[PDB]
């Protein structure tokens, strides 16, 4: 039973170093981007029109730090009058 | 309370006892 | 709330982007002129017919490379080839530039990738046929960055991790907006275990494009099971099956993974462990329904019917599971683990032993092999060599948080007797990770903590002989009242030691 509280301990930590094959980059699997051999600009300047705001709320959750404030201006140089 | 309740027989080491009174029936191939 | 779908991110998007890019059917000019031919993919295309008749009609070559990627997706890596190799015969290709013939060189050179991925064999064979056509469309055309992120991921998969990163830092050179760049960099960064830098570059990749293949989501519930924050792994694997509900069961497979982990540190009873456990095992068996052969699966279920005393079972899964991922040291060294655990009931603890050792020469980072490696050595009385063994591993991993393991060397210092103060240090080790992890502290070691203190300091030993009868109720032995009245008669507690005495 000592074992068995280690292993519960443990659970499967070390088991998890497999689970990475969804780290694997391919260009053919997206469908889009290859359709045309420009596919792949278009699709980049596709998601220039959305930001984050276009984002859902929960994935917008899921952007985590491992709000603005009225008085930091972003500064300018030749200012008005 | 929350503290004292989580102690119990599988963090004493009766988890084996636990998992024998949990029965299910498998697909196994073997 | 707005829905969280494929569709929303679809609705997001332009129209141009929701239908031309899933069709699947595909517009082919004939020779004749203004005639075309239409072939839906969802019928059984003869991968032979269309390249005679996209040969015959001379069409661009950008429908020849949509068609393989098309059978790509089918899966047919043999018919996508022969594509592939046809169009190079083509007389398109021939009379066209070299950038065609590089494109589809590279375009070889990811088959060759996924016949990889999907067989995971034959690695050196298809590296070097990947290897070649990649070299062939470099020649023909150095400008296109296509072939930089195909020499990266060449060595990433050779782990030549420096000069993969160099091109990745090449590339961003080019341009900030590479995405493919940024994943590559993740993968390469999460494999020299840089997991924050990879979270930033995942999270960069999601905000980028929240419909990029591989799912980051992925990579963000990995570094949140690295910083412990499992809850929003668990949250963005459910976002991650809504998008991609089809051909993703390694997301399932976390899932129980996660769900198993919140059972086993997070139930505040029996009937809700219970309860837990048996929606894991039905989710499990769910998951084991879309595919039965999944060794990981096997495994897992593999520690359930240890627990079900099916020793027989568990030994035929362990010698299928190394039968056919011999490949894979991690499955050699838990089978191995699972079989010395058998094997422990039989008390066959030379068989035991040595299956810990092939567990650990496998794969290192079991610990739970080593710690019954020491076991099995303490069963064969070899009280020298046990010590020797934990001593060195203990040397090597000072910062490991294996809590029995000090108990154990406390134990074993105890009754040296010599080397007390060191159990008094992993005694108190072992009294901080239990506290730190909400788990009901052994009055054993407050036992032997009091033993070890009786020649040093009398109060100390009566606080944790106090603590220990406190933790033991109704469970206090004879030896630990008679302790106690002794040490209030030292103490000239007259009254404390007739009442302990009683």
């Amino acid at each position: 039973r000592l074992l068995s509280a280690l292993f519960s301990k443990d659970n499967f930590r070390y088991l998890m170093n497999e689970t990475s094959d969804g780290l694997d980059v391919n260009y053919l699997r997206i469908p889009g981007i290859i359709e045309n051999e420009k596919s792949l600009g278009k699709l980049f300047s596709s998601y220039k029109n959305l930001a984050i705001e276009n984002l859902h709320p929960d994935d917008r959750l899921l952007l985590v730090d491992p709000s603005p404030v009225f008085f930091l201006r972003r500064p300018q140089y030749v200012s008005d009058g | 309370k929350l503290e004292s309740m989580v102690k119990s027989n599988y963090r004493n080491g009766g988890l084996d006892r636990i998992i024998s009174k949990i029965d299910f029936d498998f697909d196994l191939e073997l | 709330m707005s829905l969280l779908d494929q569709d929303y991110y679809l609705s997001a998007l332009p129209e141009d982007k929701r239908a031309e890019l899933v069709t699947l059917q595909l517009t082919i000019p004939l020779k004749s002129g203004d005639e075309v031919v239409t072939i839906d993919f969802n019928e059984d295309v003869d991968v032979s017919q269309l390249c005679v008749l996209l040969e015959s009609e001379n069409a661009r070559p950008d429908l020849w490379l949509s068609a393989a990627k098309v059978f790509v997706s089918k899966g047919n890596i043999a018919g996508s080839q022969e594509i592939i190799r046809k169009a190079l015969q083509s007389n398109v290709i021939l009379d066209s530039s070299a950038s065609v013939t590089s494109l589809f060189h590279n375009f070889s050179f990811w088959l060759s990738l996924m016949e990889y991925v999907s067989t995971n064999s034959r690695e050196d064979q298809f590296l070097e046929y990947a290897s070649n056509s990649l070299q062939a469309s470099n020649s023909l055309d150095s400008g296109l960055i296509l072939n930089g992120i195909g020499n990266g991921v060449l060595y990433a998969k050779s782990r030549r991790y420096d000069e993969a990163l160099k091109e990745f830092d090449n590339l961003l050179k080019k341009k900030s907006t590479n995405i493919l760049a940024i994943l590559g960099k993740a993968q390469i960064l999460y494999k020299r275990q840089k997991y924050s830098q990879a979270l930033e570059l995942y999270q960069k990749a999601l905000t980028i494009n929240p419909l990029i293949v591989p799912d980051p989501r992925l990579g963000i519930g990995l570094c949140f099971w690295h910083l412990n924050n499992k809850q929003l792994a668990e949250q963005a694997w459910h976002n991650s099956l809504k998008v991609h509900p089809q051909n993703n069961l390694n997301t399932k497979i976390l899932i129980c993974l996660a769900k198993f982990d919140y059972c086993f540190n997070e139930s505040k009873d029996d009937d809700e462990f219970t309860a837990l456990y048996r929606e894991s095992l039905e989710f499990l068996h769910s998951c084991l329904k879309e595919d039965a052969k999944h060794p990981l699966l096997l495994m897992v279920l593999a520690s359930y019917y240890f627990s079900k005393e099916d020793y027989e079972k568990v030994e035929k899964l362990c010698n299928l599971v190394l039968k056919e991922n011999s490949r894979n040291a991690a499955f050699v060294s838990a089978s191995h683990f699972w079989l010395a655990r058998v094997a422990y009931h039989k008390e066959d603890y030379v068989q035991a032993q040595k299956q810990f050792k092939q567990a650990e020469d496998s794969q290192n980072s079991n610990t739970l092999a080593k710690l019954g490696y020491a076991q099995c050595l303490i069963a064969r009385n070899e009280v020298g060599d046990a010590t020797i063994y934990l001593e060195k591993f203990f040397k090597e991993n000072q910062d490991s948080k294996s809590s029995e393991m000090m108990l154990l060397l406390g134990i074993i210092y105890s009754q040296s007797g010599k080397s007390y103060y060191k159990a008094i240090i992993f005694l108190e080790k072992y009294v901080a990770v239990c506290q730190e992890e909400n788990y009901p502290i052994l009055p054993e070691a407050y036992l032997v903590l009091s033993r070890v203190y009786e020649n040093k300091d009398l109060n100390v030993a009566l606080d944790y002989l106090m603590k220990a009868n406190d933790i033991l109720g109704d469970k206090a032995n004879v030896y630990v009242l008679n302790n106690l009245g002794i040490y209030h008669f030292f103490r000239n507690n007259v009254s404390q030691s007739s009442d302990f005495f009683a």
